[PDB]
Parts: C-alpha cells; sequence; structure tokens
C-alpha cells in the first residue's frame, strides 16, 4: 500500500480520492492518504469550501515514484510533487502515520468498484492525453477544453482525445457515403482499432478515463468525447463479440457510480435512447439496459 | 442557416445558389396483387435542381431501374439524390459550382452534407419556404421527359424562357411559384387557364405559353383566384 502525504492544508477545501470524498477544515492537521491500493491508476481531486469553481486533481500512479501534495499560496491551489529523496519520504510519511494525521483509502475488501472503472486506464496514456511530460502525474481540472472543442485556446492546456466526427472525410470512404455514414464498422475497425487505437483495450482506456474526467471535474468536452466513443460502436453493425460484452460492463459500473442528482447534466438523452433502443448493438447491452431503466427511466 | 421570407432577396444575389428537390426521385403506383396483397410498382423520377437566379434547371431523370434490388428504397432515395447533386457540383467547372445548395426538405440535410464532404465551403442549408417544386412533373414536357426516359439522362432546361429579358429574378421566381402552386393546388384547372386561348402557344424550346406583359398579369390573377377558390372548397369558407 502506498501514501501521498500533504504538507499542510491551509485553505478548506473537499478532497477526493477515487470515488471517495472527504471534507477538510481551514488549517486543519490533515497530512494525507495512506493505504492506496498498488495496481491501479488512482485520482485525488480538489474542490475549495470558499470558491467550487474550478474543481481539479491529478492523475498518478503511486509505482512510478513518491507523490506530495503542498499548498502554493501564489497560484491558490493544492498541487502535486515529486520527491526523488527516497529516505526523506519515508521519514515524512512514518511520522505523519505514527501521528495518525492521515486518512486511510477506504476500500472494502467485497468492492471491486474501481478496478471495474478502471480496468483499462494506464498512466502511460493518461500522460498522451494531458501533455506535461516533466511530470509523472497528470493535471486535469473541469475548464480544460479538448482538441476537438478547441478546433470549433492555449493547446498546452488541452485533453487531447482522439478526435471523433461522424460527419468528417476520416468517418466517410469516397464511395461508401451512404453505407459508411448508417453503418460505423468501417470507421470504428479500420480507422479507430486498427488505425489509430492498435487494439480495444487502449479503445476502452481512454473511454474510461473520458467518463471519470467528465464525472470527477465536470468537464464538459471529457462528457462528449465518452458519448462518442459510446455511439461510434453502437452505431457499427459489425463488432466483435468479445468487445460488446465487455463495453456492457464498464458502462454498467459507470451507470452505477454516476451520482443520482448530476445525471441531468452527465448523460445525453438522445445518445443513450439511441445506443439501447435503435442502434445496431440495441440488443447487446443487456446489463447496461436493466441499470439505465431501473435508475434512470426518465431520461429514457 | 435556414431560408425563409427575411432573407428572401438572397435567392437573387450573385452568389451561385441551387435548390435541390428530391420529391419526385422515387414514385411509385400501389396496387392490389392476385392474392390480395399490396405491392408497389415504381415510375421513373427525377432531381429537381434550380438556380433561382438564372432560371437554369438540371433535370436529373432517375430510371427505375436504380431501384432493382435495393432495399429502403425510400431511405436510398435520398442518398441517390445527394449523390447525384454532388456529381453535378463536381462535373462543373469551378466558377460555375454553388455556393450555398439549398434542400426543400430537411432529411436531404445530411446525405448531401456526406457526399459534399469534398467541398467544405459549400453551405447546405434548409429553407423554412413551401415550396411548390413537386408540381414540377405537372409541367407537360418535364412529365414526357422523364417518363420516356430508358436509361439514367440529364435534361437542361430553362425554367423561366425569356422571361429575365423583360422582368427580374425576384417577379419570375415569384411568377414560377404561383404557377406551381396553382398546378399543385388543382392541376386541370391551371392547365386550363394556361391553354384556353389558343392564339398563344408554346414555344418548341419552352416550357410555358408566349404571353405578353399585360396577358401574364391576367393570367396570374386568374392563378390567385384559383387558389383562393380552392382553398374555400377545402375549408367551407
Ligand atoms: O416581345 C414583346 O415585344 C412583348 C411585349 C410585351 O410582352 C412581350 C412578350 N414577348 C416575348 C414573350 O412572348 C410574347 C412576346
Amino acid at each position: 500500500m502506498n501514501t501521498v502525504p500533504f504538507t499542510s492544508a491551509p485553505i478548506e477545501v473537499t478532497i477526493g480520492i477515487d470515488q471517495y470524498s472527504f471534507n477538510v477544515k481551514e488549517n486543519q492537521p490533515f497530512h494525507g492518504i495512506k493505504d492506496i491500493p498498488i495496481g491501479h491508476v488512482h485520482v485525488i481531486h480538489f474542490q475549495h469550501a470558499d470558491n467550487s469553481s474550478m474543481r481539479y486533481g491529478y492523475w498518478f500512479d503511486c509505482r512510478m515514484g513518491n507523490f506530495y501534495i503542498q499548498y502554493d499560496p501564489k497560484d491558490g491551489l493544492y498541487k502535486m510533487m515529486e520527491e526523488r529523496d527516497g529516505a526523506k519520504f519515508e521519514n515524512i510519511v512514518h511520522n505523519f502515520k505514527e501521528r495518525q494525521m492521515m486518512v486511510s483509502y477506504p476500500k472494502i475488501d467485497e468492492d471491486d468498484t474501481w478496478y471495474n472503472l478502471t480496468e483499462f486506464v494506464q498512466m502511460d496514456k493518461i500522460r498522451k492525453i494531458v501533455r506535461k511530460d516533466e511530470n509523472q502525474f497528470s493535471y486535469v481540472d473541469s475548464s480544460m477544453t479538448t482538441v476537438q472543442e478547441n478546433e470549433l485556446s492555449d493547446p498546452a492546456h488541452s485533453l487531447n482525445y482522439t478526435v471523433i466526427n461522424f460527419k468528417s472525410r476520416e468517418a466517410i470512404r469516397p464511395g461508401h457515403e451512404m453505407e459508411d455514414f448508417l453503418d460505423k464498422s468501417y470507421y470504428l475497425n479500420t480507422v479507430m482499432l486498427q488505425g489509430i487505437f492498435k487494439n480495444s483495450s487502449n479503445y476502452f482506456g481512454e473511454l474510461q478515463f473520458a467518463f471519470l474526467n467528465a464525472m470527477f471535474f465536470g468537464n464538459y468536452g471529457s462528457s462528449l468525447q465518452w458519448h462518442a466513443m459510446i455511439e461510434l460502436i453502437c452505431s457499427s453493425a459489425t463488432v466483435p463479440k468479445h468487445m460488446l460484452d465487455k463495453l456492457d460492463e464498464i458502462l454498467y459500473y459507470q451507470i452505477k457510480t454516476l451520482p443520482e442528482q448530476y445525471s441531468d447534466i452527465l448523460l445525453n438523452e438522445r445518445v443513450w435512447n439511441i445506443c439501447l433502443y435503435s442502434s445496431f448493438q440495441k440488443n447487446s447491452l443487456h446489463n447496461t439496459e436493466k441499470i439505465m431503466e431501473n435508475k434512470y427511466p426518465e431520461l429514457l | 442557416g435556414a431560408m425563409n421570407s427575411s432573407n428572401y432577396a438572397e435567392l437573387f444575389n450573385n452568389d451561385i445558389k441551387l435548390f435541390v428537390d428530391d420529391t419526385n426521385v422515387y414514385r411509385v403506383t400501389v396496387h392490389k396483387t392476385f392474392e390480395g396483397n399490396v405491392a408497389t410498382k415504381a415510375i421513373n423520377g427525377c432531381i429537381f435542381t434550380l438556380n433561382p437566379k438564372t432560371g437554369h434547371l438540371f433535370l436529373k431523370i432517375i430510371h427505375t431501374s436504380v431501384w432493382a434490388g435495393q432495399k429502403r428504397l425510400s431511405q436510398l432515395a435520398k442518398w441517390k439524390t445527394a449523390e447525384e447533386v454532388s456529381a453535378l457540383v463536381r462535373s462543373l467547372p469551378k466558377e460555375e459550382q454553388p455556393k450555398q445548395i439549398i434542400v426543400t426538405r430537411k432529411a436531404m440535410l445530411d446525405p448531401l452534407e456526406v457526399h459534399m464532404l469534398d467541398f467544405p465551403n459549400i453551405a447546405i442549408r434548409p429553407t423554412e419556404l413551401r415550396l411548390p417544386f413537386s408540381a414540377a412533373m405537372s409541367i407537360d414536357k418535364l412529365s414526357d421527359v422523364v417518363m420516356k426516359a430508358t436509361e439514367p439522362q440529364m435534361v437542361l432546361f430553362n425554367i423561366y424562357d425569356d422571361w429575365l429579358d423583360r422582368i427580374s429574378s425576384y417577379t419570375a421566381f415569384s411568377r414560377l411559384t404561383l404557377l406551381l402552386r396553382a398546378l399543385k393546388t388543382n392541376e386541370e384547372s391551371a392547365k386550363m387557364i394556361l391553354l384556353s386561348d389558343p392564339t398563344i402557344t408554346i414555344k418548341s424550346y419552352h416550357l410555358w405559353p408566349s404571353f405578353t406583359d399585360e396577358q401574364w398579369i391576367t393570367i396570374e390573377s386568374q392563378m390567385r383566384d384559383l387558389i383562393l377558390t380552392e382553398y374555400g372548397r377545402k375549408y367551407n369558407v
């Protein structure tokens, strides 16, 4: 188990760690999060008590370094940093643990939720979507726009998701206009899977990361990408059976985790009704259809 | 965006534009079969592609062979229309290509946009005008060429005859839309109005009677009376 210590908590803040959250008071003796499960990416996220504007946070993998959080009073935020002095870092953690100034990652043993939401998410792929090569962790916030959003403005601070556009030359073979527009199989399988992503695991990793950024930061462009990657599969008549079965699992756990009260802002009615009731794959997503119908029947 | 009564003069400016109407592309008769079921039989159709400034009409005849062995024909017909309009644009010299294509039915927007991806600077637009171009097949010389066709064919016409020698495009389009609305509302009476005077004939190279400026006023009045008469019969007014 790994640990992200905090130097201090000078401003009152709601802190998220993956799907968990807790409140910290101004100048409370809070010095970090322990017992973080090795083997998965994680996200540590923030929303300031005095200004709910800008949710922001950091994706990290404790196998890649020793990371801590320290508040910067000039830039006004909690910043992730890497400590290269290993013995210094272990000494800091041990003291804070002995004084019980850390919260424990509150994972129940039966509970596979985080694995289910991050199964295909790799830190190396996150670092290509979020470009800042001098750090091993990745900053995301509520306002960051995507490359696609920009095209339609600082590129160093963008989310470089793979651009999906159903009415584009990339999606439509000259001479196959009706075919490719009504059945997106060639765009999914040849262009996206064989060409850009190389395999379905990388495609699902990006879909999963997009959902997580939409949910944890309210990042609109990420929500757009998540729905586009769903619709591309559902609008394809020829999809490998293992991908359809995995998609049903991925989406089921995403719908299960979504806050009930954010459904109005995180779910696109058109996309979900098309996908579940009109598309080629309308009968291939049984688990997702069942949870959607029982949890959000109004949207449908 | 959408073309309506607010931006109507835009139709007659010097930016090349085409209206595309697909209502006569896929045409059928419905009949009972020997077993008492119902079947359709396709008949030849056409794409109505019109430059409203110059009157040039690109009538692409859609021969029934293009439907053979195809499914979902009403859907295919939109895509075939878009394919053919795309081909027409590519066939035209650059300086004759349209800057805007206005579709009379919103279901044509996606098929045309997809077929015109190679032309990102040609705007594809709907309209809020209710245009009577479905009545094109009530113009005898157009219906004749469509029905006689034995293979796909493009035929070029000027739907305004020589009216632009004496009136503006705006007025010519107004006359055309009134004539077509009348033919749509009561075809038999509209044709009777147009042919009632045997001394006024249709030139071999024209679609409509060689009426004088004063006769066109009378004809236009009679067309408006027809439309109003039919409105009263319909709604019992
Ligand atoms: O041509 C004229 O001098 C004229 C004078 C008033 O109206 C017309 C119409 N022209 C051309 C159309 O066919 C009738 C004859």
